[PDB]
């Protein structure tokens, strides 16, 4: 994992995960969303992530 | 109507008013038109 | 054949009214989008 000031960004594309299914689990300590709700996450498509 | 039961230490916010979350998408749920009270306090000397 | 204004702006006048009504119907008001399939899409009830 790098540090805060050289993030790395990795780009996300074809491919059709359940992005819930790996938030399905645990082992996290926040999962806040900003113009989602995490749980609808399912129902849309996206152009990159 | 007093509920009164026992969770993990995390998900004390999961009990609240509109939320998502494994304990309140499965275990226990609250209306968004919700009105009363939530008490919550420690426990693993007991 | 070869003056009719006054019957022709209150033509123009309820047309330009009608149209500008259907034209509001693609505002957000301060919202995130102006359809409600993608509130409802992207966003929980609460």
């Amino acid at each position: 994992f790098a540090s805060v000031y050289a993030w790395n960004r990795k780009r996300i594309s074809n491919c059709v995960a359940d992005y819930s299914v790996l938030y399905n689990s645990a082992s996290f300590s926040t999962f806040k969303c900003y113009g989602v709700s995490p749980t609808k996450l399912n129902d849309l498509c996206f152009t990159n992530v | 109507y007093a509920d009164s039961f026992v969770i993990r230490g995390d998900e004390v916010r999961q009990i609240a008013p509109g939320q998502t979350g494994k304990i309140a998408d499965y275990n226990y749920k609250l209306p968004d038109d919700f009105t009363g009270c939530v008490i919550a306090w420690n426990s693993n000397n007991l | 054949s070869s003056a009719l204004g006054k019957l022709q702006d209150v033509v123009n006048q309820n047309a330009q009214a009608l149209n500008t009504l259907v034209k509001q119907l693609s505002s957000n008001f301060g919202a995130i989008s102006s359809v409600l399939n993608d509130i409802l899409s992207r966003l929980d009830p609460p």
